[PDB]
């Protein structure tokens, strides 16, 4: 009596610790290379920020007027997306984005600040609404006339929640030294800032700069998260653009950058801009940048897992 | 240990398991299969796969902007890390798979040295090695008797008498 | 190769050693151990513990602050690289043991074979494989032949004419 | 004769490469759980800074009096520890403590500054010794009498050692531009510093702050590495906190923060904020911010090593 | 008949899971400790920056003057390079560096800025050519006459280009005010400059440095990538060095630091400052900070694999 | 399985291969050396050496300054990354090589034993066991028979009938 194994007409090759190519009866791949073009979103609060910027949802730019109080588990950037109406942009921009992308949302709350002495109701033509508007968190401040001066205000705001305080604010930088003075007067202009933890502060700047959305001016926002039980004081002399409300975190959240289609017929825990990452494997060689819980990125294309005996044909 | 080594190939015609035994007698010629040493050999590929395809439940962030690039010094940072740490997976990768088809192919090697040398020993002196995975038989065993050695169920000594002779 | 296989269990009598004869015969029934098959098998396993319980001399220090949190973007790389640096080591750690408790299993299981292919080897047709591990003698050892079989010493000549005969 | 192998009536279950809970004769634990709940220093140079912060030993406040020239193997940080007396804050502040935290404590030598045509004296009551007191390592700088102005003066420092010196200042920041005018005098006041590879600038900013320690006004701390025969050069005209020592690195050391009690009964070198880890194993799942000399951290709890065969009982 | 194995008098130990120091037939290394003590170049489009330092290169100092323009897939730094003619520095000097590095070198362009009112000429002693010179790249705009104001300009410069333009600029900070006033008269001189992508601001602060180079002087260099299409527009009043050609990027190249002399006899793409590493081994442990292509850096000495079996004696 | 266990020592004169052959007969002493054993065994080393000796393409820059030092703060998370990745490189290196030499070690004891059992069943009854990796003649090879033995090709059975008998 004779005994033996299986084998196959055509195997499958594998690598070793010893040999490179042996064929094996029967193989697996380990490397998903298979990706779905789209936002996975089974069962999950999702955002498409669309042309909101994620930055935007704090400060209020009309693009971000349905986003003002998002609430999600999973937010969507897009290219499209613009933080900003009155052109400008956000010192620390990245690390409040990370911040904001994980906060599961935000919750506005007014900061109460009353005014006496100046103008509140600056806008533009950049930020379109019924006419000429503003961001909607923000309030554009003034001197009372085309001219004047502008008082030596003190602005404080206390945290009276438990959890940490989003603050922003505006420092204005005019396209002359004259439009500077036809707005808050003549002189150096002071924007002081600190909290019992923060300590910092703010010069206007004016100066032609390119035009972007029409405007040569640029909004400087600045940024900084108010401890519970602790307050934070505006020191300020013009060119300040204050904060009406601030912002609360609502909890977690994973963000996202991508420029495919959200699909709630899919569920996917990876992902990455060009789509979901589906997988069981351990590893991937879709996007080395995926984010969320994925398999590890290696820079193989495949590897293959032998789940058979060495083939050894006739 | 054995496989291609005194077994010289592998058999094409066995689709009902991956080890079995192919005989040679009065009644004619047949083949059949070990479950035990199938399941045996099968049990524990399956053990690696269900160990390797894992899911981690550590999430990860992004660090990175692809629509507005970071600032380049901690920009070079973050990509000079993780280039390092997919040079350490692709590394890892690689080693796992060639270590795992390593042991992969032994442990299919063994799994048939194990049947085989249990078969040897199953029966005794009424049978010697051919030395190519055969038993010739010194008392001529039929379909029923051939049954007995796959079952396992063969009597070393009621055949005994009459094979020595031979 | 043998373990859980052609032997169906373990002696939990045995306390003396890892490995060891019993036997019968006239004067009765005895247990003893052999102390050059489990001082290998111990000694090896002594090897890896030695090599695993390792000191590295490298000295980390503090990059983060856990009484006033560093600036985000910074705190975020660090968090980023720290988790990554994890996943590495659990996955190391996880495969190391795993890959190290497969060996040490087919370690011991291989000293086993050596050993019992050894006694079968140190004898001749004196003896014949019973299957299950066991010698049937056919020439009746006793007490003192039995010494001979575990000191190694037993001659494989003089007592096989008588042998033979059986 | 039959042979065997020993087993047990109650083996350890671990894992293979192809099996989850096989159970062997004998095993081993991997991964460290055991913490000790107490600093083990023995053997050690240790310095606890109890209310003493660790930038705070630079610059003097009352805290850390008995503080100014430390010399240790080991630097305990703690949570009650403040680096100020008179509100404010380093610029670059965490940098500095992971220079100090393996600094091997420091060396204060006087730089020699001497003044005339202002006062020196400079003092409040957040820093209480005998009354009000100041930074011992340090001294405010005002004009000669209530108002009148500050003399452009220049002050410079050479590192005549073989070692880089710490050298630290301070900007003062006034409640009001009243309260500036009435300690420097009116007018644009201005701090340049510069060396042989440092390059900066510095100018007050007077506002109202919050109240800490009482007090509304904040200082605001810099500081740079000054090379062996470098140069470093003071150009001010007010609100300046000037150095009157600077610190010399004494050589090796190791830096934690921590909550529990110290003890010289044991020995360890690897630590976290809630013990010594001591432990021979390979890899901790107690703390993945341990410091010092440790095992690796994983996030496993156990993973247990083989050190005996399979156990197959009758 | 008796059969068995091969054996020699003197074998090698090696290590395995089980043993330490076990002696086999034959062993090969593993960990590669043999440096070639020089820049390994054959092949090479190479550019030894020598006493230029690399930043020089966009700005152009005496020093730079053969290098405005160069082109290399190998770049070398020099100990003895500088940066500066006239002192000062970069700000964000080693981002810069690292563009510059793997940039494949520089193309420059004329931004074809003109003046009307001004002086354009200026230099110093510490940039000799002719005589008293000044960075190439760069025009030093002073008031008319000896003294004189300047006035308010306004320069902007579009990048035609479609790849980014590497744009710079210098901030010149006088010794004294007497000094800054006698450049570019009296007052508070500020500089604005912006993009559509980019938003800052800067003013001198005249004060007395330590001498470098002769001077007491510091000019403050900063930098900016225009992107196709995009332009940069510049704001000023003074104190201003202003841009007079764009650095454009070649290609690709690798950059690195180094003490060693060049060797086109030898092919390497492994380097460090101590030479080039030339192996086919996995591993290495001659420097952990060796950039290109290189085997890992281990911090053991010696692995040594077997290529043999157990070598066991009489 | 064989190796340094059964077979005490190996032939320092055995320069001609791994593995060979040592008779005695009639006439005379001799040694030759198996190819086929000899460069399987070759073949396996000479395939771990081309899988390490390896060469990545993935290229690494400075993110380091030693002229002129970075910030600290940046400073520190790049060393403290730096030698993060180093701790992994140097474990992976340390296992890698330990791992593979058990293996190397194992396989060249493998071929042995695959070796040895060969020869044991090339021939049948017409020789035994010696123990010590022997095989004892009881029909007394000659030096063309010993040939038939090597280049395999010697009959197990037009001998069988003359060392039946001894
Ligand atoms: C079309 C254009 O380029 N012209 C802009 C002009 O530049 C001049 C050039 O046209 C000319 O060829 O060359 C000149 C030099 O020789 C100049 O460079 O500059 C003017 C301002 O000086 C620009 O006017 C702006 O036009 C905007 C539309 O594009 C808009 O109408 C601006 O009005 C606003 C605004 O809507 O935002 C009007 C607001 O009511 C007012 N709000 C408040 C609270 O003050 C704002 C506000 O003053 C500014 O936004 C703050 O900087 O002004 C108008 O400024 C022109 O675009
Ligand atoms: C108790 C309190 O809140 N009052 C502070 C006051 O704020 C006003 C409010 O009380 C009031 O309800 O509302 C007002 C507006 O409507 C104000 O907000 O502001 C004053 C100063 O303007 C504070 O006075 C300080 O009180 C301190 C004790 O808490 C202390 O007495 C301060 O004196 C010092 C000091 O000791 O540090 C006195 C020093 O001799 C002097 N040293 C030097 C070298 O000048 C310093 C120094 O001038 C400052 O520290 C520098 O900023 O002043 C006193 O300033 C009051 O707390
Ligand atoms: C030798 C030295 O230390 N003296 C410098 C002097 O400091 C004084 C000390 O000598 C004295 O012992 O103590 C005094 C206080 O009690 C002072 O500290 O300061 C003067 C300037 O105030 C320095 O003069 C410089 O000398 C340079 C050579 O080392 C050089 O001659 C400078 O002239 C330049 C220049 O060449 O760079 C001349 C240029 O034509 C001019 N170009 C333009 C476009 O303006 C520049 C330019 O003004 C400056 O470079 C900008 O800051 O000046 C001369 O300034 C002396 O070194
Ligand atoms: C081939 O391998 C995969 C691994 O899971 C398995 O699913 C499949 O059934 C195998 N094919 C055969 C012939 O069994
Ligand atoms: C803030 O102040 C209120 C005063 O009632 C107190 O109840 C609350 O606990 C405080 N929060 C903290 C954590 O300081
Ligand atoms: C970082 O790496 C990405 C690819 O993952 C690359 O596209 C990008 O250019 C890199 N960032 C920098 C600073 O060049
Ligand atoms: C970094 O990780 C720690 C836990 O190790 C976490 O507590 C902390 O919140 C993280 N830092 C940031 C930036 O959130
Ligand atoms: C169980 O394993 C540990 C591993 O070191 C060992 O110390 C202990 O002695 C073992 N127990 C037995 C039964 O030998
Ligand atoms: C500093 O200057 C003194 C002058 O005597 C000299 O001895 C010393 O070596 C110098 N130090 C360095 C390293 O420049
Ligand atoms: C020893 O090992 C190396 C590994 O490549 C090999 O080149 C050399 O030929 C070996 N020496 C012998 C005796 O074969
Ligand atoms: C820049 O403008 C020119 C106008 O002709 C156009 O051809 C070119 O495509 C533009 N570049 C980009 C990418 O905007
Ligand atoms: C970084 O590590 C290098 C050695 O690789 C060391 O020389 C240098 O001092 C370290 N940098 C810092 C911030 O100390």
């Amino acid at each position: 009596i004779c005994l033996g194994h299986h084998a196959v007409s055509n195997g499958t090759k594998v690598n070793t610790l010893t040999e490179r190519g042996v064929e094996v009866v029967n193989a697996t791949e380990t490397v998903e290379r298979t990706n779905i073009p789209r936002i996975c979103s089974k069962g999950k609060r999702t955002v498409d920020l669309g042309q909101c910027g994620l930055l935007g949802t704090i400060t209020g730019p009309p693009q971000c007027d349905q986003f003002l109080e998002f609430s999600a588990d999973l937010i969507i950037e897009r290219r499209e997306g613009s933080d900003v109406c009155y052109p400008g942009k956000f010192v620390n921009e990245e690390a409040l984005r990370q911040i904001l992308r994980e906060s599961g949302g935000i919750d506005k709350e007014a900061m109460g600040f009353t005014y006496s002495g100046i103008r509140t109701n600056g806008a533009t033509s950049a930020c379109r609404r019924s006419g000429s508007s503003f961001y909607a968190e923000m309030k554009w401040l003034l001197s009372n006339t085309d001219n004047a001066a502008f008082p030596q205000m003190t602005k404080s705001y206390k945290n009276t929640r438990k959890s940490p305080a989003l603050i922003v604010w505006g420092i204005h930088h005019s396209v002359s030294t004259a439009e500077q003075t036809k707005l808050y007067g003549s002189g150096n202009k002071l924007v002081t800032v600190g909290s019992s933890n923060y300590q910092q502060s703010f010069v206007p700047s004016p100066g032609a700069r390119p035009q972007v959305n029409g405007l040569s001016g640029r909004i400087d926002f600045h940024w900084l998260m108010l401890n519970p039980n602790d307050t934070v004081t505006f020191s300020f002399n013009g060119a300040f653009i204050a904060p009406d409300r601030a912002s609360f975190l609502r909890g977690k959240s994973m963000g996202i950058q991508s420029g495919v289609q959200v699909d709630a017929n899919c569920e996917g825990d990876c992902y990455h801009s060009g789509g979901t990452i589906i997988s069981n494997l351990p590893f991937q060689n879709i996007d080395s940048r995926a984010v969320g819980k994925c398999p590890r990125y290696v820079k193989q294309r495949s590897l293959l897992l032998a789940t058979g005996m060495k083939n050894v044909p006739e | 240990g054995a496989i291609a080594g005194f077994i010289e190939n592998g058999w094409e015609g066995l689709i009902d398991g991956w080890y079995g035994f192919r005989h040679q007698n009065a009644q004619g010629e047949g083949t059949a299969a070990d479950y035990k040493s199938t399941q045996s050999a099968i049990d524990q590929i399956t053990g690696k796969l269900n160990r390797l395809i894992e899911k981690t439940n550590q999430q990860f962030e992004l660090i990175d902007n692809e629509f507005n690039e970071v600032e380049k010094q901690i920009g070079n940072v973050i990509n000079w890390t993780r280039d390092s740490i997919t040079e350490v997976w692709s590394y890892n990768a690689e080693l796992l798979v060639a270590m795992e088809n390593q042991h992969t192919i032994d442990l299919a090697d063994s799994e048939m040295d194990k049947l085989y040398e249990r078969v040897k020993r199953q029966l005794r002196e009424n049978a010697e090695e051919d030395g190519t995975g055969c038993f010739e038989i010194f008392h001529k065993c039929d379909d029923d008797c051939m049954a007995s050695i796959r079952n396992n169920t063969y009597d070393h000594s009621k055949y005994r008498e009459e094979a020595m002779q031979n």
